[PDB]
């Protein structure tokens, strides 16, 4: 008949194709399908969704409720940071199981803007300013506030808003980082620190914890799709 | 923003094939290994179950990749010819086989592949073939309810969150040749590749190892590593 | 102040709606009174030690109004709910409250048999269950308990709590907020279901920050979860179905 | 002026496929050849290398083309089925396997290819994955900087002109085929086409023998030869 | 099917051609090219640039 | 001639399929059909004729 010319890659079975297959069963009247609600039409739809960080990751807090909730008082000191992490949502212990970082995992490549909501749950009467900071990689890690105040910022104040949004936006040289721990496309550093202490009256509790909540934005993309290292199977 | 969503996708999300079972296949003599029944499910393994687990419903039209890999076993010196591999749907109701020379391979009106070893990996696709509108990869139920009436407890003592024993039945494989001395095992690895894929309430994945066709675990409940508080 | 009026219930409080949908129909039987009321669960001390709780829908609303006989009567129903977790606190109380809808809340049993554990102790209904802070096995292989053993962090599925905000969720921060709504829309793989048997969402009130109150020793502060059956109808009317619940 | 410049074009003068590796596995039994794990890169051979460090930035949609050579060691007399080799992908962060019965072989993310021996060579395209707006040949810095708040002079100490330690991952390779008695050792070549190749700020090649991975040199810098001044 | 005839030349891997592949990684966002400074369209656009000889070749 | 890609699942028999074959007995003048009554277009359309069902089944 007509004549063919087998190229190179026939006969194999490359699991990424888009090939077409003989139907086991034809003529199958399928189910229709009605209006489930929560449809997802994109991976990334569900990194945009602000999920709790495991701030805290101690050898007595990690892998328990205490690891979600970072604990913020009067007494703690002014000089050092609240929490530090770098930012790497899919390599950093902390931001690697987010939702965001889960969904990473799967990919090699992330571009895009990240946001960390901040949520204060301490009492009404407690008030203070922290300091919410990203500097974005090529210098020294911000140890203290004067330094941390040097890069990109947000002063949150305990008393008006309870949950301060600070976005992270997409500043790196390559167009796309790596989801692996890597010194060239790394993220950055995201810290706090208290531009005021929190100031408590009595008869309230001095200490307070709060939650972190890390989320992509709509610029958010990712590519390179592969399987996570979070998942095993002993074999 | 300019960046496409492309890759992340979910039918992009699945559209590798992952392999969801291994069969073991012998052309032995009759001495139980001659065919093998798998009952057809991706949560043999983990990967492509966590992918799915991600989400609670899932419409896909599936697409199974049979890669057939054999051997020579108990021989140095062993001989056989190319074997043909039928891989038999036995959907829930379909008598099963109990033997490999057993009529139900006749394959009537069971949809079967025979698969030529060394050719191409034996592909077909299959439509959405869930009972209800959208695949339960989770289910907060049971299938019998115990009553007040029941004779006894196990009238209506069913597993957590299994929907039908027989699920969608039992992929039956088996060396159509005859049992030659040589015996020859094979390996039939099913690569399972959602496509149309439309799912429904997104759910986290599993941060732990998975444990049974449920939601249940046992052991490495720490999924978190030990890092500072302060440490960048 | 909103103040959400549903057929002879009434709420005076922000409501956040499940997946951006609202509890609409698809001959079913829809009660359009009897089965919109607010429905009030057992009140629940939040301990300063506590771990979080949980309620199975419609499973909780199993023996509360005409709502729990329809369920029964009828073969298989759909139901919205509207879930409001009302937790009276003073400007001096801190803490926080994770109330996640869950669709298809399967939890993890106890017995090294996987979904080993037993109807009844998987629909405690009005009642409910609780969190706990380890994974401790059941050890009783004479008579097992075959109930869950949900944990706080892993959420009771395996997942991590922190990620279980992908699931409708709402945060009761004392500071700003003493009350939570959440309208969950009826989700289920089929347009209507079987109600006795299978439990469309399932509500998790965890503790995200814990309980603490000038200094105190021990706090404890209730908690009360009112269900409303929204757009309920129900479909095979036939005798009362009665589980056993031991 | 009449003469075209159709084979001299960057498409054309890529088009030829370069072997870029030669991948050893091994169906050996449990005494580590059983799978491989190669850094996909083409400065493992010279000549491709050469071809593309004529230029100092590249953005190319490469082809690789997998020819698999499978031979009897140990044996005189040996036997065994038609092998099946996995190609598995595993790009920068995906599990690595630790052996060959290992489940990162489940591909369920990881893009692989399941060639048949004694098929055609396992051909496959893929786009331009690089992170920066295009691939960068040469780079005149580091990963890291050491800084004067550093602990040790370890933490910035990165290897000059290494962008990233994982470039692109690592092609695993194994034999999909059960361990059997007859050991086939089989050669995977790796042969590279760039297509759509786009080329920026051409450098002059390399006259002295490549030495490791960047544009280092140890001996053989004598690339002209013996030749008069006035000698035509 | 179709009737096909595969002709001489079937299931070879000629390094010199332009067969179409499958993509290995399908819906692929590449990242956007930039106007990089210095594209060359041509090998021989390298040739036309003048470059110093190596005309003296003594043994020292 | 023309470039193929023998994609898998192919020199595989899937007993569910609708692909062509060569007439084995080419240019075969068939019996033509008649009006035979009773024609059957489903199989749903036998389910739809009621008939008796087995009720008693015990053992005698
Ligand atoms: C050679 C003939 C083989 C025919 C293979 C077709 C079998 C169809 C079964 C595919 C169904 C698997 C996808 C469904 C997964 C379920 O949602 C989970 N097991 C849990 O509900
Ligand atoms: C069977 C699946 C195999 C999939 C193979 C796709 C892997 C993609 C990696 C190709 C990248 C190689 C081209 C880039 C070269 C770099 O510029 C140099 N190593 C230096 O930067």
């Amino acid at each position: 008949g007509l004549p063919v010319l087998n190229t190179p890659g026939s006969n194999q079975y490359l699991t990424s194709d888009n090939y077409q297959s003989p139907c086991a069963i034809p003529e199958f009247d399928v189910t229709p399908p009605i209006d489930i609600p929560g449809e997802v039409k994109n991976m990334m739809e569900l990194a945009e969704i602000d999920t709790m960080i495991p701030l805290n990751l101690e050898n007595t807090k990690r892998n328990t409720m205490d690891m979600y909730r970072v604990t913020l008082s009067d007494s703690a000191d002014l000089s050092q940071p609240i929490l530090c992490f770098s930012l790497s949502p899919a390599s950093d212990p902390r931001l690697s199981h987010t939702m965001l970082g889960e969904v990473l995992n799967y990919y090699t490549h992330w571009a895009g803007s990240l946001k960390f909501t901040f949520l204060f749950c301490g009492s009404m009467m407690a008030t203070g300013k922290i300091l919410v900071a990203y500097a974005p990689p090529g210098a020294q890690p911000p140890t203290s506030r004067k330094e941390a105040m040097l890069g990109t910022h947000v002063i949150w104040d305990l008393g008006l808003q309870s949950s301060c949004t600070m976005v992270v936006p997409w500043i790196s040289n390559v167009t796309y980082r790596q989801t692996t721990q890597d010194s060239f496309t790394e993220g950055g550093y995201i810290s706090m620190f208290y531009q005021t202490r929190i100031v408590v009256p009595l008869s309230t509790p001095k200490s307070m914890s709060m939650l972190g909540f890390v989320s992509a934005c709509n610029d958010f993309s990712v590519r390179l799709l592969r399987d996570t290292t979070h998942i095993s199977q002993s074999a | 923003q300019r960046r496409s969503r492309s890759e992340s996708t979910i039918e992009s999300f699945f559209a590798r094939g992952a392999c969801v079972a291994i069969i073991e296949v012998d052309n032995e003599e009759p001495t139980q290994k001659l065919f093998a029944m798998w009952r057809i499910t991706y949560k043999d393994t983990v990967q492509l179950r966590r992918k799915l687990e991600f989400f609670t419903y899932s419409r896909f039209d599936m697409e199974l990749t049979f890669v057939v890999t054999a051997n020579f076993t108990n021989t140095n010196n062993g001989h056989a010819l190319n074997q043909v591999y039928q891989i038999m749907y036995i959907p829930p109701g379909a008598p099963t086989p109990k033997s490999w020379d057993d009529y139900t391979w006749q394959t009537s009106s069971n949809p079967s592949i025979f698969y030529t070893y060394g050719a191409a990996p034996a592909r077909i696709s299959v439509p959405y073939v869930g009972l209800a509108n959208a695949y339960s990869h989770f289910y907060d139920g049971f299938a019998k309810v115990p009553l007040k009436t029941d004779a006894n407890d196990q009238i209506g003592d069913s597993l957590y969150s299994a929907m039908t024993v027989d699920d969608f039945g039992v992929l039956a494989i088996r060396v159509v040749n005859d049992h030659n001395p040589t015996k020859v095992t094979s390996k039939v690895r099913i690569y399972m590749k959602p496509k149309h894929v439309r799912v429904w309430c997104p759910r986290p994945p599993r941060a732990v190892p998975y444990y049974g066709p449920g939601v249940d675990y046992k052991d490495n409940l720490n999924p978190l590593s030990e890092k500072g508080l302060t440490t960048y | 102040v909103l103040q959400l009026t549903i057929g002879n219930s009434t709420i005076t409080t922000n409501s956040v709606v499940a997946y951006g949908r609202w509890p609409e129909f698809i001959q079913p039987t829809e009660p359009d009174v009897a089965t919109c009321r607010f429905y009030t669960l057992d009140t629940v001390m939040w301990g300063k030690e506590s771990k979080g709780w949980w309620w199975k829908l419609p499973d909780a609303l199993r023996d509360m109004g005409l709502f729990g006989q329809n369920m029964y009567y009828h073969y298989l129903g759909r139901s919205g709910y509207t879930v409001h977790v009302q937790c009276n606190a003073s400007k001096f109380h801190q803490g926080a409250l994770g109330v996640f809808a869950i669709p298809e809340y399967c939890l993890a049993g106890d017995s090294d048999k996987q979904r080993y554990t037993s109807y009844a102790n998987a629909n405690p209904g009005e009642k409910g269950g609780k969190f706990y802070s380890q994974f401790n096995r059941d050890t009783a292989v004479t008579s097992p308990k075959r109930e869950f053993c949900p944990v706080d962090y892993l959420l009771g599925c395996g997942v991590l709590l922190g990620n279980a905000f992908v699931y409708p969720h709402q945060i009761i921060n004392l500071r700003t907020n003493n009350s939570a709504t959440i309208v969950l829309p009826y989700v289920n793989a089929m347009a209507i279901d079987s109600m006795v048997k299978h439990n469309n969402w399932g509500i998790a009130i965890l503790p995200l920050s814990p309980l603490d109150f000038a200094q105190e020793s021990s706090v404890e502060i209730p908690i009360t979860v009112t269900i409303a059956p929204m757009c309920s109808e129900f479909n095979g009317l036939r005798n009362v179905t009665a589980p056993k619940f031991q």
